[PDB]
RNA sequence: UAAGGGAAGUCGGCAAAAUAGAUCCGUAACUUCGGGAAAAGGAUUGGCUCUAAGGGUUGGACAACCAACUUAGAACUGGUACGGACAGGGGGAAUCUGACUGUCUAAUUAAAACAUAGCAU
RNA sequence: UACCUGGUUGAUUCUGCCAGUAGUCAUAUGCUUGUCUCAAAGAUUAAGCCAUGCAUGUCUAAGUUUAAGCAAUUAAACCGCGAAACUGCGAAUGGCUCAUUAAAUCAGUUAUAGUUUAUUUGAUAGUACCUUACUACAUGGAUAACCGUGGUAAUUCUAGAGCUAAUACAUGCUAAAAACCCCGACUUCAGGGGUGUAUUUAUUAGAUUAAAAACCAAUGCCCUUCGGGGCUAACUGGUGAUUCAUAAUAACUUCUCGAAUCGCAUGGCCUUGCGCUGGCGAUGGUUCAUUCAAAUUUCUGCCCUAUCAACUUUCGACGGCUGGGUCUUGGCCAGCCAUGGUGACAACGGGUAACGGAGGGUUAGGGCUCGACCCCGGAGAAGGAGCCUGAGAAACGGCUACUACA
RNA sequence: AGGACUUUUACCGUGAACAAAUCAGAUCGCUCAAAGAAGGCCUAUGCUCGAAUGUACUAGCAUGGAAUAAUAGAAUAGGACG
RNA sequence: GCCCGUCGCUACUACCGAUUGAAUGGCUCAGUGAGGCUUCCGGACUGGCCCAGGGAGGUCGGCAACGACCACCCAGGGCCGGAAAGCUAUCCAAACUCGGUCAUUUAGAGGAAGUAAAAGUCGUAACAAGGUCUCCGUUGGUGAACCAGCGGAGGGAUCAUU
């Protein structure tokens, strides 16, 4: 239920023109049909959220997904070292905010937007899924 | 405490300018106005460092101030005016005016306008909005806010101001085959042709320039500047903004 | 006071050590917890040279009746719920999103003098009748709260930030879930 | 019961004082890995007004009628007091000795003595 | 300028090191030391302690002059110079050092659509809004400097008493006219109120994806050769992307700003009234842009160590929500809910005689090593913490408290 | 300029951007040199060239290349096509 | 020829070691807690307004008391402000005490090693079949090198017996 909390959700300026409201990011990205059909609420999501989207856009590999409306994702890089002409095979965890717009599970390959910090460690948010 | 710096260090002072190494520990530090400070080009090195007048800090802040250098016809005093691209530097105790226009070196020269081209400027359209009562107004790369555009001026392109009023005579639309001068990065002072215009959501569109000797080039529309539609609008320094390399440079004076 | 990020835990459970000693604008100063009362409004000075008004027993506020675009600057009576905390509502303490009790009592004269139906110079009656028609009758939810003296209002505003109580009556499904809330 | 000192008294801290319940935290050397350990050492505790959780029965994530205790959270309050009387471990570092539990000189010696399991003949 | 030599043996070929050799912008020391140019120089250890002296003050025609000050001035009506003091500005720059610090600082590359900004530069404000006894040909009360009386051994300590100024502090009228919303007596249609900007809340506009025929529910309007046609119009910015720029309505405020300031030149007009007008500047002022910036912020990259293998989470650890606080975002903080976050690709912990870098030395290529130190960034001012003024400080040649020293 | 259809990574080419100072390096008889950015010409009246150029590994941005090294695709057809 | 070990003299290095050892620094539990911001009251001191009144001259009307008009100076009540000291409750939190932990130095009777120095004492274990072939793992013993038992190796003194 979207109502499901202790505080009536949510849109701000959207007075009760009387229509749900949502938008598009821009850079090739095209707004889910989730998030136009949808009644749910989410102040981050890209899309019927805030929240715009402005800087690096990466991508990597889901990892986990036992949060709420977060993931956490693994960039994995080779490094490249002098005095060896070798790799390293590093990676990197990185965390993202994920609308309720897509269904996301573990393994699955997403690309992320930055946004402003949105908590402690989060600062993108999830824009495509593939699988 | 923590705070805005005052002075400038000599060794960090912009390369531009040509200043003696061993002159002395600190450089004149441009106030504010018409920057960047990368680059500008304060008055005190204008007149003291490129016309010896002024041949030290003491000559050159009693020329500033009896009210003698009128930069764009206004009277400045200020010994480290930051005078920029375009300005025109008027001194009528020898009559005559100049222009600063960066040469193929990038760096500032002491061109010189006679009589009429003092009249006017060239500037680069950098905002358009809608005013405090809904009145459009157009900002210029040299801070100018104009109260009344015309409708048909979007972004980058380049308005003939009027030095006197401040009215715009003309304007020029940023698009292929304009006469372009490359105000910025490696390609600096370099006049040429815009041919390709190639679009990179993300704010980096790159500008493809072609020179009088066929020359192909690129540069982003933030050091692209618009000189003329058909034929540059100004007088343009010896050289006409085409680069040449070592050897033809080396060339030139064993011949001349 | 201090807002920084360094005195906590790095994501990977890691400690941070000491960097410098705490900077000016990093602060950081005391919440005014704003309440019913005679009003009091302090003011505080901040970095760029502006102005924040601290709101100190604020008593009355201007809300806003968005349905017709009526705005009246009214009484404040009591708070009557807030997501936040139970224990701001026992002590009647005001915040954002605090949903309270407000007089009727200018709403009602503006609804009398303008539809001229009751609540609880041929002109003027046809001006009053064509309104009347055209909007039609008052949600049965906001009827209640009209005769019983006092209407819901969540506060929009910042009393901590600006210094004044702002905010809208409930209305629609929104009214409903709050009276879901209070009983 | 005693001001200040705190074993300077005495063969010797003998006698007395101090600690003491419950809840939460924290706990070393050593070790036969079972303990030491209640180690050491800290914090809270009253009254009043509330809130929440932990069940049963009969009718189809519900409704109604019952039930007596335990735990947790929060305001308010007081001459900062609250296991308010009662009840209720002082602790630590070592040396000698007996492994330990147990037993005896009824009426001066309870111990390192006896016994014990284990070992051997 | 891609290089070797001596040394284990009676002699040999090796492994292998020792020694020799050269460079160092790399330090010290010994002996010696005529000239020219340039020049490092209390970092190493004691970020140990400091006598003394200096290092931050500042006036233009253009803020305030009765010096019982000078200089020429008039009985008077106050200025040529100009002290003291009030006011404004700066003192947050510079200079010094490297103690702390290992995804921290820093470097390259990003964002602020998540923010502030003294100064500079360009524009930029007409508003019958409402308070005083009233005035706009111009409002009010204090306080220095000064005169005189002291205190304490002593400070860049100050009191009591008499004045007196503002660009110090506090008040205060406004510009016509257009247009718009509301109230409206008046038989079926005059009049009054509000409308600048600044703040807060609520609402509306801020468009544009291929075309046609039906009961309209509502007045259908006009054109009616009284069939039928058109029509509730024309126009409408920007970003890759916004609830953007901007406009409009209903209200609000311990109601901001909208000049009770200064100098030069003094000129024009007719109703000749000490009437109406006239420029250049100085300072100051709201909003927007800009400038010097600051502050956070994305990606990637740091020496040794496993005789550091599990770490974070009671009391924030990962996240969600509401609010508070901040210039603003954010577990930054307060409440409620869930059990997550990192790690063998080295997390966490420890060491550094570790500030990071641009760079110095030396090298055929590949490398090794140093980087306190003329430049950029960070941090500190005996050791911590707190704070005022201020655009800007957690300032120290500012203050307050504790410890050590004195 | 609006939209649709592009397997994705590694790798290589090119381009933009990428403080000075240092380094390499061009010019000028500071009496040469270390240095410095000067200077030179005309008798003069004043006339003029210069104060270059290269250097941005790795990470980031844009495009091209499609061998090499990886990964998916239609099998219980839940496949493609108007 | 070479060479091993105990013992004895000298010097140096590190190790163990009773001493609840000592010192320094970082972090940290608990207690007390200076100072300060915010906040609740408080209000000395000091402004403004209002209410009617006290002292003192010039005239008129009334049978006394009295009242009316024109100009000065001063006692008592009410209301609205600003504001220092102080004070209430949070918050930031120096500092000290008391424990804990980590890191780094440092004293110590005595004990047990190593290295070096040479014309010290005792043996002769190894290098030849070194005169008992040598060596490895384990166990026990002995002034010392060493010896012995069990299993293994040849780096053996046998690359081989039809
Ligand atoms: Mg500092
Ligand atoms: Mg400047
Ligand atoms: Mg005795
Ligand atoms: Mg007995
Ligand atoms: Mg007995
Ligand atoms: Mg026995
Ligand atoms: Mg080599
Ligand atoms: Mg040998
Ligand atoms: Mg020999
Ligand atoms: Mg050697
Ligand atoms: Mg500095
Ligand atoms: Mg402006
Ligand atoms: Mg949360
Ligand atoms: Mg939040
Ligand atoms: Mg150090
Ligand atoms: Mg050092
Ligand atoms: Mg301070
Ligand atoms: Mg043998
Ligand atoms: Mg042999």
């Amino acid at each position: 239920t979207v109502q499901s909390e202790r505080a009536f959700q949510k849109q701000p300026h959207i007075f009760l023109g009387g229509r749900r409201w949502y938008k598009d990011v821009g850079l090739g990205f095209r707004t889910p049909a989730a998030a136009i059909e949808g009644q749910y609420i989410d102040k981050k999501c890209p899309f019927t959220g805030q929240v715009s989207i402005r800087g690096r856009i990466l991508s990597g590999t889901v990892v986990s997904t036992k949060m709420h409306r977060t993931i956490i994702i693994r960039r994995e890089y080779l490094h490249f070292i002098p005095k060896y002409n070798r790799y390293e095979k590093r990676h990197k965890n990185l965390a993202a905010h994920v609308s309720p717009a897509f269904r996301v599970e573990e393994g699955d390959k997403v690309t992320v937007g930055q946004c402003r910090p949105l908590s402690k460690t989060v600062r993108f948010n999830v824009l495509r899924v593939l699988p | 405490g923590r705070g805005p710096k005052k002075h400038q260090k000599r060794l960090s002072a912009p390369s531009h300018w040509l200043l003696d190494k061993l002159s002395g520990v600190y450089a004149p530090r441009p106030s504010a106005g018409p920057h960047k400070l990368r680059e500008c080009m304060p008055l005190i090195v204008f007149v003291r460092n490129r016309l010896k007048y002024a041949l030290n800090y003491r000559e050159t802040k009693a020329i500033m101030m009896q009210r003698l250098i009128k930069v764009d016809g206004k009277v400045r005093t200020d010994i480290t005016y930051p005078a920029g691209f375009m300005d025109v530097i008027t001194i009528e105790k020898t009559g005559e005016n100049f222009r600063l226009i960066y040469d193929t070196k990038g760096r500032f020269t002491v061109h010189r306008i006679q009589d009429e081209e003092a009249k006017y400027k060239l500037g680069k359209v950098k905002r358009v909005q809608l005013g405090k009562g809904g009145i459009p107004f157009l900002v210029t790369h040299d801070a100018r806010t104009i109260r009344y555009p015309d409708p048909l001026i979007k972004v980058n392109d380049t308005v003939k101001i009027n030095l006197e009023t401040g009215k715009i005579e003309d304007f020029v639309k940023f698009d292929t085959g304009a006469i372009a001068m490359v105000t910025g990065g490696r390609n600096m002072g370099r006049v040429g042709v815009i041919t390709h215009r190639e679009r990179h959501d993300g704010g980096f569109n790159i500008i493809h320039v072609k020179d009088a000797l066929d020359n192909t080039f690129a540069t982003r529309e933030s050091n692209v500047f618009v000189i003329g539609s058909e034929k540059p609008w100004i007088s343009l320094p010896k050289g006409k903004g085409v680069k040449l390399s070592i050897a033809e440079e080396r060339d030139r004076r064993r011949a001349n | 006071i201090s807002r920084d990020s360094r005195h906590k835990r790095s994501h990977t459970g890691a400690k941070r050590a000491y960097y410098r000693k705490k900077r000016a604008f990093e602060a950081g100063r005391q919440p005014a917890n704003t309440r019913i009362g005679a009003k009091r409004i302090h003011t505080v000075r901040t970095r760029g040279g502006n102005h924040k008004y601290r709101a100190l027993r604020l008593d009355s506020g201007n809300f806003a009746w968005a349905s017709e675009g009526c705005t009246r600057k009214t009484r404040v009576i009591v708070v009557a719920y807030h997501p936040s905390n139970n224990e701001l509502v026992r002590t009647n303490t005001l915040t954002k999103s605090a949903v309270v009790q407000i007089d009727a009592a200018p709403f009602r004269q503006w609804y009398e003098a303008h539809y001229g139906q009751p609540l609880g110079s041929k002109s003027v009656e046809k001006k009053q009748a064509e309104r009347f028609a055209a909007a039609g009758k008052v949600d049965p939810a906001l009827e209640k709260q009209f005769e019983a003296g006092r209407l819901y209002a969540v506060i929009s505003s910042r009393p901590g930030q600006s210094g004044r109580c702002d905010g809208y009556i409930l209305e629609g499904e929104e009214l409903a879930f709050y009276q879901r809330k209070l009983h």
